[PDB]
């Protein structure tokens, strides 16, 4: 009973058996600021039972640093009481709850317990309790730059699923005596040693097919061993195998035990010697707490710094830790103490999100147990950082300002950022910036461009839309919503509708652009990511990318005159099928999808198009005959869609659904077989209907059939749509109107000059013409995975089950369907958090103005396996020319705007070098090869008369530049590269 | 000499190299074993991307070494 | 991409292929009109088929589109000119020139293989009525690749 039409992209990545399971769970959350509201809100996005909050310490000034729930107005309540109504509205499934005291027996009531700023005595206490009633604890900290998460799940934890990958499946060509299994050429099974595999359909070793696991030894990229399989076969030929998944028991240790002897996660490779460091650390934080009523060392002090490393050199002899402490490092962690910022929170509680479900869902692999993480290479230097300027100034800003300074805050609050994109990572972004004053002064300002607008889907991960803004501009309601939060920010942001691409060169210009001082992608496709990279590598300004897929993230810089754009590597690319496999040769559920998704826009998209063209233009006749591949079935569509087969009634629509089953289930195949018979044989003598093709058998229609009356009913029910017809759905005049049909006989054919001319001439003068239908119109179907009520996926099953039914493959239900034919993009609410915090960690690095490539870092991170690496950007790559040394990304020519003869006379003088090409957007100005009359009449011309006249169109008023690609040679013939040219009109 | 590679998906790869070899060869090995083609892989060791054209002793791998292959993610 | 596109076209101006001419239409480099001359031995002997290539934007590392423009009765090209080639579909890897792709459209048409069809009744004619098959190519080749 999932609501699919909200948890639409999260049930692709945990499932649903997952979520059922999930939402009998009940989460309790102790601590209510920014780490404590981040984890709320998005166990609360994820759809858990309920929450229960539990924070009655009144609110403070400084809390505003990361707590986004909260506002000036609040001051001196506590915080669950005032942040329970927010987190009440984000979804209506998760009942929010306030409990004003806690005692040790009502931790029984709940799966999860989430503890954070909480002294270390009492989570102690909460754990032992915990621990032996089975109850999962997870507790969290975040200090200044550094923070730490801890996990308990129990003595018996068993999890499911450890990596949160498909199964392996694959197809085997043969199987020896001794278990070598070999796949088909050129197939990779991708299994390890000791996974589990199963087989299928294999013919010789009727053994194998029980359904019995068996262990696997990869022997090869393409063959493997599951034993000896002497008694069962001497041989195995074709068949199926998948691999099955079997629980693993994790056994996790209490926080008592832990502490003495504790498990770490590395989050760094680079540095593998400090998780030792901050775990003494952050206890001697907790124990000078305790020695301080509970205070925190004040920031930047030196006799603070100097007591907590006291406590730390006594924590590490009390606890016989043979580490030698580093006075720089932990004096670090006691001066940033009192530090709050949103990226960290933002990191951590998505992180801790992420656990809290794993431990409801028993699926993923957890942390064990101890996740300490830093940030430190995010520290200003261009700044001074001293106990002067790091005191609080009783502001919102103080938990940022005790880690960064006053005048940092000034440089923050002076930006001009630009965020593409307003999607889920958009919306964590807007919030980052917010919280950390970005944009709050008198020179800042901040620009959001985003077309689409909000759908039910979205927010199950886009936390700043509410149901009731369902319809509207994602750009808009983010602005306001951002504006709610921060109002500093009321009058300092500006929200545009529009695309960034080609298109809208004239609102994002040279004059918008030269303003920025950084650009955020936050897109969903690769095109608009490459367009964006190409303008910032013009005009020179720093780009934060970040991506995300299911529980996967990254996080990219590019900084200008320093590393390499994102568009200097590469991704591997969409797969697509051959066209032979779809059309006639499927083996594949997703083969059938396709065809099925070609069949829909042949049968409701293409011939409804053609028709209302051929209404439209007065002379398509003559357009259609001499531009189409193929005019003959254009005419066909139009005379069949228009007078012969034109419905006047929904019986006509359903003998016409039953003649297209006919037509695609049972007529092909049976013409297809009469080409290939299931008894022929290929050239070199195997048999055809071996391997990845599958012999298929025509279906002969029965009403009784489920699959049958589906696609009836969607075909039916398509045409009456693009008709424009009333649609039944009572299956009673289905079957009337069925019952009394007769086939057309049919007989496969065996093949076998003015002809064609003169069928299209009697096929044009019976089309009546356009003069006698005005007004009259077709309604092609526009696919629409989203809705449930048009058909369209209903139909898509249909087709793709029926057309698995004809080569004996194992269907797919309708939710399996929309994922594929769909194309839709996993995705998740912790991922786009972890995302946001990594970026807004960079950012600060960015504001700084870092010279050196060892500061900034490329984040990646799969929180199925808890993985989390980081590395440096690469530096761009130089180069030689002339003598000089070039950047071969960041460096360009200015040239004025000249005659194509002047500029090849300046690269002659000046470089040296000889123009052989020069090519401006995607067409050839100059090429060396080219006639001499030709050079003669396009030489005397200036560049811009000359893009003019090549182009055929005018430059635009708002155009101020034109980049030129040029390729030369140097005075001996060698080909050497130059960058490219930027002629200023 | 002996090292391991791990994906961003959990794989665990075991690759017999010797520290005079290039970071090419190494791609071309795991290219081998994975099919992903040179120019699309990504490796990660102690916080450095390696780049063709230097050796596994210029980033001071030894034996038993871990390297991370990670990709870049079109949603968002 | 442009510098790719330019490299191709230069070092395909430098030798004529002879068998071969593919070249930007009007000026843009992302879309070519090449020609094809039916193979010597081989039923479109004596015919010239036109053949249209839309480079990507992402070029060289997406593949180009190539389709027939000339009617050719092929198994392994249907009506619309769509070609079943391995090169151009997955097997696209940026290494190899414009010039690999017309060589091996012209060896599909020396020989096709009617093991994996596109057109399975052509196919079906291929294998069973061979004389039937080269009558056809021969009457399509001169009829469409001819004038
Ligand atoms: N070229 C572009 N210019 C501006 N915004 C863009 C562009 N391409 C995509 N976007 C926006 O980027 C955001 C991508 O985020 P996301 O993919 O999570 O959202 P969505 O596409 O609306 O949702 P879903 O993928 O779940 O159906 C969307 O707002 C999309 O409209
Ligand atoms: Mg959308
Ligand atoms: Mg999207």
């Amino acid at each position: 009973t999932i609501d699919e039409g909200l948890y639409s992209r999260q049930l692709y990545v945990l499932g649903h058996e997952a979520m059922k399971q999930m939402s009998q769970s009940n989460v309790l959350i102790i601590g209510c600021k920014g780490l404590g509201v981040e984890i709320a809100k998005n166990v609360c996005l994820a759809g858990v039972k309920s929450v229960t909050l539990y924070d009655p310490q009144p609110t403070r000034i400084e809390d505003l640093s990361s707590q986004y729930f909260l506002t000036e107005d609040d001051i001196g309540v506590p915080r669950a009481k005032v942040t329970v109504s927010k987190l009440a509205e984000l979804n209506q499934y998760v009942p929010v709850s306030v409990v004003d005291e806690l005692s040790t027996e009502y931790l029984k009531n709940f799966k999860c317990v989430v503890v954070t700023e909480t002294s270390l005595t009492k989570q102690l206490e909460i754990n032992d309790f915990t621990h032996k009633n089975h109850i999962a604890y997870i507790a969290a900290d975040s200090r200044g730059l550094f923070g730490s998460i801890f996990c308990d799940f129990g003595e018996n934890f068993i999890c499911t699923d450890t990596d949160g990958n498909e199964p392996l499946t694959g197809m085997i060509a043969s199987i020896t005596d001794d278990g070598v299994v070999t796949m088909l050429e050129e197939t990779r099974h991708g299994l390890e040693n000791g996974d589990f595999v199963k087989f299928t359909e294999v013919k010789g070793m009727p053994g194998l097919n029980d359904g019995t696991p068996r262990k696997v030894e990869v022997k090869g990229p393409y063959t493997f061993s599951i034993g000896s399989v002497k008694d069962l076969g001497s041989a195995g030929y074709n068949g199926v195998f998948t691999q099955v998944k079997v629980p693993t028991k994790i056994s996790f240790k209490s926080l008592r035990e832990s502490l003495k002897d504790p498990e770490y996660v590395y989050p760094d490779f680079g540095k593998m010697m400090r998780p030792p460091q901050y775990h003494i650390a952050f206890q001697a934080l907790s124990a000078f707490a305790d020695a301080h009523e509970g205070s925190l060392p004040r920031p930047r002090n030196d006799i603070d710094a100097a007591e907590f490393f006291e406590f730390c050199k006594k924590i590490a002899s009390t606890l016989q830790f043979d580490v030698e402490l580093d006075e720089k490092l932990i004096k670090e962690i006691s001066y940033q103490a009192r530090g709050d910022l949103v990226a960290m929170s933002a990191f951590l509680g998505g992180a801790v999100a992420q656990e809290v479900l794993k431990a409801t869902t028993s699926k993923f692999y957890p942390l064990k147990q101890y996740f300490y993480f830093d940030s430190l290479e995010s520290l200003p230097s261009s700044v001074t950082i001293s106990e002067e300027t790091c005191k609080p100034r009783g502001c919102r800003y103080d938990g940022q300002i005790a880690v960064f300074g006053s005048e940092f805050q000034e440089k923050i609050a002076s930006l001009s950022t630009f965020l593409v994109g307003a999607g889920a990572i958009g919306c964590e972004m807007l919030k980052n910036w917010a919280m950390m004053g970005v944009a709050t002064g008198e020179s800042g300002h901040i620009s959001v461009t985003d077309m689409d607008s909000i759908e039910k889907s979205n927010l199950n991960r886009q936390f700043l839309f509410r149901p009731r803004d369902v319809g509207k501009l994602k750009s808009e309601c983010a602005s306001t919503a951002v504006s709610i939060m921060n109002p500093s920010l009321t009058g300092k942001i500006t929200s545009y509708q529009e695309r960034v691409g080609p298109e809208s060169e004239g609102i994002f210009g040279d004059e918008f652009f030269e303003k920025l001082s950084l650009v955020t992608n936050a897109l969903d496709n690769v095109e608009a990511r490459m367009y964006v990279d190409r303008r910032c590598v013009f005009f020179e300004k720093p780009l934060l990318e970040s991506g995300t897929l299911g529980t996967k993230g990254n996080t990219q810089v590019v900084v200008p005159h320093l590393t390499e754009s994102y568009g200097s590597s590469q991704d591997p690319p969409e797969k697509s099928f051959p066209i032979c496999t779809l059309k006639n040769f499927p083996n594949r559920i997703e083969h059938t999808i396709a065809w099925a998704r070609d069949l829909f826009e042949g049968l409701f998209k293409q011939p409804i198009d053609n028709v209302n063209m051929y209404l439209s233009s007065p002379n398509f006749l003559e357009t259609s005959l001499k531009t189409s591949s193929n005019p003959r079935e254009v005419l066909e569509n139009i005379r069949d869609y228009l007078v012969t087969e034109k419905p006047l009634s929904f019986e006509e629509c359903i003998m016409w659904a039953r003649l297209q089953f006919d037509k695609f289930f049972n007529n092909n195949i049976q013409q297809l077989l009469f080409n290939f018979p299931k008894d022929s044989v290929t050239s070199t003598g195997q048999p055809f209907w071996s391997g990845p093709k599958r012999a298929p058998t025509p279906l002969s229609f029965d009403i009784h059939n489920r699959e049958h009356f589906d696609f009836i009913v969607a075909a039916a029910s398509l045409y009456a749509f693009n008709y424009g017809l009333k649609s039944e759905t009572d299956p009673a005049i289905y079957e009337r109107v069925l019952a009394g049909y007769n086939p057309p006989p049919f007989a496969p054919k065996s093949g076998i000059a003015n002809k064609d001319k003169q069928e299209l001439k009697s096929i044009a003068d019976s089309l009546p013409p356009p003069s006698s239908l005005v007004g009259f119109r077709l309604t092609p179907a526009e696919f629409e995975k989203d809705d449930d009520s048009n058909h369209h996926i209903d139909f898509i099953t249909a087709a793709s089950n029926l057309r698995a039914m004809n080569y004996d493959i194992t269907p797919a239900d309708r939710f399996k369907t929309k994922f594929v034919a769909g194309k839709i993009v996993p995705a998740m609410c912790t991922s786009t958090a972890v995302v946001s915090g990594l970026v807004c960690l960079e950012l600060v690095k960015l504001v700084d103005g870092k010279k050196k490539i060892e500061e900034y870092k490329n984040g990646f991170f799969n929180l199925a396996i808890g993985l989390f690496t980081f590395s440096d950007p690469i530096a761009s790559p130089k180069m030689k020319v002339n003598g000089k040394e070039i950047d071969k990304i960041w460096d360009r020519y200015n040239l004025p705007d000249c005659t194509l003869q002047e500029l090849i006379d300046y690269f002659q003088k000046e470089e040296g070098l000889e123009v052989t090409m020069l090519s401006s957007g995607v067409s050839l100005l100059y090429a060396n090869f080219q006639p001499p009359k030709k050079l003669a009449e396009r030489l005397p011309l200036k560049i811009s008369e000359l893009v003019e006249q090549i182009t055929k169109k005018k430059l635009e008023p708002f155009r101020k530049h034109l980049v030129l690609e040029i390729c030369c040679d140097d005075a001996n013939g060698e080909d050497v590269e130059v960058p490219f040219i930027c002629i200023k009109l | 000499m002996q090292i391991f590679v791990k994906t961003l998906t959990g794989k665990t790869i075991t690759l017999e190299v010797e520290s005079s070899d290039t970071i090419d060869n190494v791609k071309s090995k795991i290219q081998d074993k994975e099919g992903i083609p040179p120019d699309q892989q990504r490796l990660i060791f102690a916080g450095k991307q390696l780049e063709d054209g230097r050796t596994l002793s210029d980033y001071n791998i030894q034996k038993e070494s871990t390297l991370h292959l990670v990709l870049r993610l079109r949603g968002g | 991409a442009l510098k790719r596109i330019n490299r191709e076209l230069a070092d395909l101006g430098k030798d004529p292929p002879s068998s071969s001419s593919a070249g930007p239409v009007g000026d843009d480099l992302f879309h070519w009109q090449a020609t094809i001359m039916g193979p010597a031995d081989s039923p479109y002997a004596g015919g010239v088929f036109f053949l249209s290539i839309h480079f990507p934007t992402d070029y060289p590392f997406k593949p180009p589109k190539v389709n027939f423009t000339t009617r050719i009765y092929h198994p392994n090209i249907n009506s619309n000119g769509s070609i079943c080639l391995d090169i151009l579909r997955d097997q696209w890897s940026p290494a190899l020139t414009i010039s690999k792709v017309l060589l091996s459209i012209s060896s599909l048409l020396t020989d096709p293989n009617p093991d994996d069809p596109l057109v399975p009744e052509i196919a079906h004619v291929y294998k069973t009525d061979r004389s039937r098959y080269e009558l056809s190519a021969r009457e399509w080749t001169r009829k469409y690749a001819i004038g």
